[PDB]
RNA sequence: UUUGCUCCACACAAUAUAGAUGGAUACGAAUAAGGCGUCCUUGUGGCGUCGCUGAACCAUAGCAGGCUAGCAACGGUGCACUUGGCGGAAAGGCCUUGGGUGCUUGCUGGCGAAUUGCAAUGUCAUUUUGCGUGGGGAUAAAUCAUUUGUAUACGACUUAGA
RNA sequence: GCAGUCAAGCGUUAUAGCGACAUUGCUUUUUGAUUCGAUGUCGGCUCUUCCUAUCAUACCGAAGCAGAAUUCGGUAA
RNA sequence: AGAACUGGCGAUGCGGGAUGAACCGAACGUAGAGUUAAGGUGCCGGAAUACACGCUCAUCAGACACCACAAAAGGUGUUAGUUCAUCUAGACAGCCGGACGGUGGCCAUGGAAGUCGGAAUCCGCUAAGGAGUGUGUAACAACUCACCGGCCGAAUGAACUA
RNA sequence: GGCCAGCAUCAGUUUUGGUGGCAGGAUAAAUCCAUAGGAAUGUAGCUUGCCUCGGUAAGUAUUAUAGCCUGUG
């Protein structure tokens, strides 16, 4: 146990092939992927797969995703949808708890008045399971 | 605002045993074409002896960037008015397009030096085709081959005035 | 530290209406001296600008042109 | 949302806290500040201890008891901050600054309630990195309030007690969680999160 | 703003530009024509009343010195831009400080005398001591008790300061003397010598070490080879 | 200019190791450890091997660089304080009254006590700092040395101890009396 | 000064004004870093996982919530008692033992509701210097006037007297 | 102050015209010798406070500052 | 200061400029609704703690009148320009080495050797090296730097403008 | 029939949304496709130095086991 630990702090790197999230705009909450670096303020972007239009954008208008996949520098709109899909970049994003927390946000917000109704006798029973679970042990 | 470029193209009026004077093409920076005509009549007196009441326009047209998805690196020469003369400035700009090049110089005049559109002269805005030719430091450190870096420090926009929870910074 | 009195930046009516005389004043006693005064009355292509063989090679061919346009 | 909204003053900077608590108490909000000894001006400690010496100056000269009253806490000196936000001569003024109490530490019974932040005054969101910055405790010891260590100590064993509470707390977290999560597997749980619950 | 500034001195002498590098380029160039064999000698800490003693003794022939880079470039560097035939090779040889000795005389004759010739000399850091040296007990005198202290002239005062700080004796001013409470051993025969020892030789001056030219190769004119002579390289 | 990225490197010898989490250093060598925080400095560490670490500096300016090789000497410093030492020679000079130095015990706390300077009849009291050790020379006259591991408090307390006996109201090209600092370099010399 | 005074319960009574109308729902510290879970040789440790808002969590069905029959389970919840522990920063609250007494929408049934007429806040939540019922507890001072002079313009102050 | 000299700049293709810093003449000459028109408001006493542009007191820096004493300067009301 | 012409105000409220003779809007019956001017939108205070690109940290910043203090002066603050130069036959910074010979050049001095002074300031050998840039000595010595080279290895320096 | 209101269908003024059909321009420029060239912030392959069982440093190599740029249609 005689060698140094520094801790690394990873941080979500602006780089070619990083997948961002769009938060404001004509397409916000769509997946797009970072082409190519502008400057330390704006990159170009291209969403392919979602509809996103290949733009030069802000990165203040985008979230980091950890998601990354390889890519050539300044690759052109077909070649980036050819590696996204080669990637498999969607699955990979449905499957994580953040893309999760949008759809049961976005399920919830589309509920109507008797699926309300429902939930609640619903959550009644579960949690009529879960007390006397909690009982027990 | 946001620039346009456009082309205008004008003449003299043709006279008496003078038809079809030269006719004259200058690329115009500008928000739209009242203010492209005026720009380019402002130029051409200011070149050669010519006077918007003896000149016409003879055409006026939009010009589009031909590749608006390709990053580019631009050399931008303007001059601008002063006591002392008219002073040559170059400056390097990295963009998709020119007249995002040209909203950048003219933000970045009115930041540094103080300019106004009214006493800053485009003289010429080239594409640099070889990166070698890229010579300011401010532009060469993005051309790093497989270039990555963090933000660190991320600030979340509140919709709400309380927070039932401290933020984080984390990126 | 005993902090002393700091000078007030509230504004002065009559300091800002004589300042408004100063200036009128000196502008036209400027353009008097201006209309009064005897004295005597092209940088080129910047050092850093990459097409500057292009820029004077045009000029060079252009003022060759120019030699014969107005000849013949 | 609260009937009463208490703030947590730590890491917040006053200047915008005040603006923010000044608008909430005349739209006819309660708000407890706690803990003013934590607060935060921006700039350099000297600076804003020069400040505070031009405030020390300035009083009536043929009565010095009659004057601008020089407060040293750190809840009092918040108070100056936001009385200089509200209308405070009058009735509606009055009524809205009723509306406010501010404490140095957290004393009873706030201590056992929840207690919140305001993201659009917090240091950390608000100041670029490396700029300096001064808290309210130092500043208000330098200019003569007497009760740091007193509420120092207070805090300490306040701290204790919160994070024995917190153990116990986390602990009855993860046997619900645990007991929670077997009962995910149920067609009520299907069910459930096919509504999206 | 906030930048080292440089310090201006108004002295009678400029630097040299790049012309005196072309003309040296071109004196070697001409030389290798003119004579026959070219000697590549290494010259490390020389001094120049022993390099001008050389110079005289090889009057008739000619010592070049100056930029290693630019002798070889002058040289040439390659096989295709070499000056002559196999040029390169002596070219390549050159190390260090570097003169080089155009010369007609007999390669025996050069041998003989570059392995003949010998002077005593100060002894440079990172070499052998050629001595044990103690500056003894009580006043520090010129040399150090290397001549009797009765014909030695005691050391001046203003080198206490340099003595105390540069060479870390421990000294003391006692009525304008230097001097030391013990004796002090500055270096220990067959032991490698640093900076601050060889300059407390110097300061004392010592001259037990001997200095020697060492030969690396030559060139023949017609013969176009080059011959390694392995002079004083121990 | 806002670099995009700036870096120092840090070289680690074999009998050392850094442990650094949320910028507080901590370097454990050969001679025992020290601790130092830079929480008021932002940057970061990396690790790329066990003989070498990085620190950095993110879209910084002027100042922010110059913070980051202050920082890289410091930990360098800590380094060469826990493998090699460091050691300060002092030594007190005096043209009339001899000036008497020695270490004294009040509570324990280990004050440097000194008496009789240019015939003072107070005391003069520095106090060592810890970490540092005070020795009487052997075999050389009138000297002081103090060494530790923390190069910041060996040469702070010869900073102390030097200014204790500042001479006051008299021509210091005349009068000379004084604890001056007459080396400073390392403890151990294997070589 | 025609039983004055104050609390503990059961009835009537009135009342709830800077603004109730499901719940103010408790770690601390850092932010160029942290939360949680797990494991070890317990540390500035390894692995996993989370954020990108509370858009949450808990509550939440029944004449403003009535009357009755069952089934499953040994849970949830209110009230009045009672067991113990802790809290002094303005503690006036937090946790806990045992039994009793009601509800339970965890599931399946049976009765009731209308006419406030097509809306009209359509009145719903603690404390109560009030009274009648009562079982229990405790039976003072201060000021004026007189008096002292450590006080004093007058008030005031400071003394004394069943 | 007036008169001049220099020349870093300003100016310009016509060594014109401006012009900081430096500098000379007069005032004012060499051996430390030897009161001249306020034309219209001034001052006490008692007592308080403020400024710092500091005389003393505190602490510092410089000087042929040996010591003693002094000079010039900094913080300071 | 003297002329000539043209506006504004006195007789005139209203919005804004915190406040106001000459400033910015706009001229006035009594109301309702809509939209604006000038000025504004952290809070006082109606209205974005909006979006975007840059600059600035002041031991009493600035949010002002475009006049003066103001000499476009001073600054090892910081940012962007411009023009010159050096540079892999080696950039700047550092460390090391050389830094010589006629010669202690002539006059002068008690002394004076590059370095108290006055005049010349040359010649040779060079990679380069002043009849010497300063420290130093009574005079020498020693050190230094002008200049040159070795190690190192990619940009650097100077003057101007905003 | 006096007081206070609700809804519907209209009219005058006005404010705030959803959605459709057309016209111009380099008859948008782009993307996309085909084709002809080309280069590196040089993809695959090949050489070498000596490197943790092949991961790298430096040459070649223009599409190859990635791609990009320019013209033409
Ligand atoms: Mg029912
Ligand atoms: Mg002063
Ligand atoms: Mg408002
Ligand atoms: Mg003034
Ligand atoms: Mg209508």
């Amino acid at each position: 146990s005689t060698d140094s630990i520094v801790k690394a702090s990873n941080w979500r790197l602006v780089e070619v092939g990083r997948v961002v999230l769009i938060k404001k705009g004509q397409s916000a909450g769509k997946l797009a992927a970072i082409v190519e670096i502008i400057d330390q303020k704006k990159v170009l972007i291209d969403g392919p797969k979602a509809g996103v239009p290949r733009q030069a954008i802000n990165l203040g208008q985008v979230v980091l995703t950890p998601l990354t996949f390889a890519l050539p520098r300044g690759a052109r709109t077909a070649t980036v949808s050819k590696k996204w899909a080669a990637a498999a970049v969607c699955e990979k994003w449905a499957a994580s708890s953040w893309a999760k927390k949008i759809a049961q946000r976005e399920r919830r917000a589309a509920l109507t008045d008797f699926e309300r109704f429902q939930v609640m006798v619903l959550r009644k029973q579960k949690r009529y399971t879960v007390k006397k679970a909690l009982a027990k042990a | 605002a946001h620039f346009k470029e456009y082309q205008v193209i004008g003449r003299r009026l043709p006279t008496e045993s003078v038809p079809e004077p030269k006719l004259f093409r200058m690329r115009i920076f500008a928000s739209n074409e009242v203010i492209a005509k005026s720009r380019y009549w402002y130029f051409l007196q200011k070149l050669h002896k010519v006077k918007k009441a003896s000149g016409e326009i003879v055409s006026i047209n939009q010009i589009n960037e031909a590749h608006p998805t390709k990053v580019k690196n631009f050399g931008v020469w303007v001059r601008y008015d002063s006591r002392s003369g008219t002073h040559n400035m170059y400056k390097e700009i990295r963009d998709v397009s020119r007249v995002a090049a040209v909203e950048t110089l003219y933000q970045d005049m009115a930041a540094r030096h103080r300019a106004r559109f009214r006493s800053i002269h485009i003289l010429k805005v080239a594409e640099i085709e070889k990166t070698a030719d890229v010579k300011r430091q401010y532009v060469k450190q993005f051309l790093t081959k497989d270039l990555k870096f963090p933000l660190p420090h991320r600030v979340q926009k509140s919709t709400k005035t309380f927070s039932y929870k401290r933020p984080s910074t984390f990126y | 530290m005993r902090v002393r009195k700091r000078q007030s930046r509230r504004t002065s009516t009559k300091l800002k209406e004589g300042i408004k005389k100063k200036a009128s004043a000196h502008r036209k006693k400027e353009k008097k001296m201006a209309k009064k005064d005897v004295t005597w009355r092209d940088p080129g292509i910047p050092s850093n600008f990459p097409y500057k063989a292009k820029i004077l090679e045009e000029i060079e061919a252009k003022k060759m042109k120019d030699l014969e346009e107005r000849e013949l | 949302v609260e009937p009463v909204v208490v703030i947590d003053g730590k890491g917040h900077l006053v200047g915008r806290l005040a603006s923010v608590v000044a608008k909430q108490l005349l739209n006819g909000q309660k708000i407890v500040v706690v803990r003013a000894e934590e607060l935060n001006i921006s700039g350099e400690f000297f600076r804003n201890k020069l400040k505070y010496h031009d405030f020390l100056r300035k009083a009536t000269a043929f009565n010095k008891t009659r004057g601008p009253f020089h407060f040293r806490a750190p809840s009092r000196i918040f108070y100056k901050a936001l009385r200089g936000m509200v209308s405070h001569k009058t009735a509606r003024g009055k009524a809205a600054l009723e509306r406010l109490k501010v404490f140095e530490g957290i004393p009873p019974p706030y201590d056992k309630k929840k207690r919140v932040v305001v993201p659009q005054a917090l240091r950390v969101l608000r100041l670029k990195p490396g700029r300096k910055y001064t808290t309210l405790g130092k500043l208000s010891t330098s200019v003569g309030w007497k009760y740091e260590d007193v509420v120092a100590k207070l805090e300490a064993k306040r701290k204790v007690s919160s994070a024995e509470y917190y153990a116990k707390k986390r602990a009855f977290t993860k046997k619900v969680a645990s007991a929670n999560a077997t009962a995910a597997e149920s067609d009520v749980a299907k069910q459930l999160a096919a509504l999206g619950y | 703003r906030s930048k080292r500034s440089k310090l201006v001195t108004l002295a009678q002498t400029d630097k040299k530009g790049r012309e005196n590098k072309e003309r040296i380029f071109d004196e070697v160039r001409e030389a290798l024509d003119t004579y026959r064999y070219v000697w590549v000698l290494h010259l490390d800490d020389v001094r120049t009343p022993v390099l001008q003693e050389i110079r005289t003794s090889w009057a008739g022939s000619k010592l070049i010195m100056g930029k290693r880079k630019v002798l070889q470039k002058a040289l040439g560097e390659k096989r295709e831009e070499e000056y002559k035939e196999n040029l390169y090779q002596l070219s390549k040889l050159c190390s260090g400080v570097t003169g080089l000795l155009f010369t007609d005389e007999d390669v025996n004759t050069v041998k003989e005398y570059f392995k003949s010739y010998v002077r005593s000399d100060y002894s440079r850091p990172n070499t052998k001591a050629p001595l044990t040296f103690t500056i003894p007990e009580g006043i520090v005198y010129s040399r150090g008790g290397q001549i009797p202290a009765e014909e030695d002239v005691p050391m001046i005062h203003s080198l206490e300061p340099t003595m105390r700080n540069k060479f870390e004796i421990p000294t003391k001013i006692k009525a304008g003397k230097i001097t030391i409470d013990s004796p002090y051993l500055v270096c220990t025969e067959g032991e490698k010598l640093d900076v601050r020892q060889a300059l407390i030789l110097k300061q004392f001056g010592i001259a037990a070490s001997e200095f020697k030219v060492k030969v690396s190769a030559y060139y023949d004119n017609d013969s176009s080879t080059v011959e390694s002579t392995n002079i004083n390289m121990e | 200019m806002k670099y995009i990225q700036t870096e120092q490197q840090i070289e680690v010898p074999e009998g050392v190791t850094v442990s650094i989490k949320s910028r507080i250093v901590k370097v454990v060598g050969p001679r025992g450890t020290l601790t130092k925080n830079l929480k008021h400095i932002d940057v970061t560490f990396t690790k790329v091997n066990n003989q070498l670490i990085k620190v950095a500096v993110h879209n910084g300016g002027r100042k922010h660089v110059a913070a980051l090789r202050t920082v890289k000497s410091l930990v360098d410093n800590m380094i060469t304080g826990v493998t090699k030492g460091y050691k300060y020679k002092m030594r007190y000079v005096y043209a009339h009254f001899p000036i008497n130095v020695n270490i004294v015990e009040k509570d324990g706390a280990k004050f440097i006590e000194v008496r009789n300077f240019l015939g003072d009849k107070k005391i003069r009291n520095v106090p060592v700092r810890d970490g540092v050790t005070i020795e009487f020379s052997t075999n050389v006259k009138d000297e002081i040395v103090l060494s530790g591991n923390s190069v910041e408090d060996v040469s702070q307390n010869a900073a102390d101890l030097q200014q204790i006996c500042r001479v006051r109201n008299k021509d210091i090209r005349k009068f000379l009396d004084g604890i001056y600092v007459s080396h400073k370099g390392f403890i151990t010399e294997d070589l």
